[PDB]
């Protein structure tokens, strides 16, 4: 029923800014994003979730690269007033060569479950 | 940052009933979701604020708790293999367990 929507391949110019555009589609009455994640598949433990959203405490970086200075969630709201983390669509700020990658956004819902997409992340080189 | 436990390589006999449990240690993230997986199945939901949900396909087989564990009753030779308990936590991010069962 419900789905996650991304870019198969998204490109980048090096030290300019991106998007990682994530939509969960269709939007479903009764159903609750609880939580949404960006995480880099191919990373180590500890830098496995680059990204997290909560409806309430709003975002938080956990990995410290590429970190909360060069991260940040282009639509995604909390609720002060109801949430909104259907566009959990990431930005990335002063982009470098060790961001090139996979990065999956799941949305962690209510009943459905959990509900995963991902994205590859190519950094251009100039010369 | 933090680890998850569980209560291993378990091993039942038909019939009977078994305890699936997790527990997330060193470190204190709010514990927003605990899902009860498989490879391509989900078996139960815990929210935080919802509730419980047991998936239809399991519903008459799975029992909630204890805490955020699952009770597996009258088990058959079929739910052998992998369970995975997958933690949704804030501002840690997504923790994963894994439970191998042998009937």
């Amino acid at each position: 029923d419900v789905r996650v929507q991304v870019l198969p391949e998204v490109r980048g110019q090096l030290g300019g800014t991106v998007e990682l555009p994530c939509h969960l589609l269709p939007p479903v009455p009764g159903l609750y994003i609880s939580l949404v994640t960006w995480q880099r598949p191919d990373a180590p433990a500890n830098h496995q979730n680059v990204a997290a959203f909560h409806p309430k405490m709003g975002p938080s970086f956990p990995s410290p690269k590429p970190g909360s200075e060069r991260l940040s969630f282009v639509s995604a709201k909390q609720s002060t007033t109801e949430a909104e983390l259907q566009d959990a669509t990431l930005a990335l700020h002063g982009l470098t060569v060790e961001d090139e990658g996979n990065y999956t956004c799941e949305f962690a819902t209510f009943p459905k479950g959990s509900v995963r997409g991902m994205t590859w992340l190519r950094v251009l080189v100039p010369r | 940052t933090g680890t998850i436990e569980t209560t291993g390589n378990i091993s039942a006999e038909k019939g009977g009933s078994i305890i699936l449990q997790c527990h997330l240690s060193s470190t204190t993230a709010q514990v927003t979701q605990v899902n009860w997986e498989q490879q391509d199945q989900l078996l139960a939901i815990s929210n935080a604020d919802l509730g419980w949900h047991i998936s239809p396909s399991f519903k008459d087989r799975v029992a909630p708790g204890p805490g955020l564990g699952l009770t597996l009753q009258s088990l058959t030779v079929n739910d052998t293999g992998e369970y995975f308990c997958i933690y949704h936590t804030y501002p840690d991010g997504t923790y994963t367990g894994r439970i191998f069962l042998e009937v």
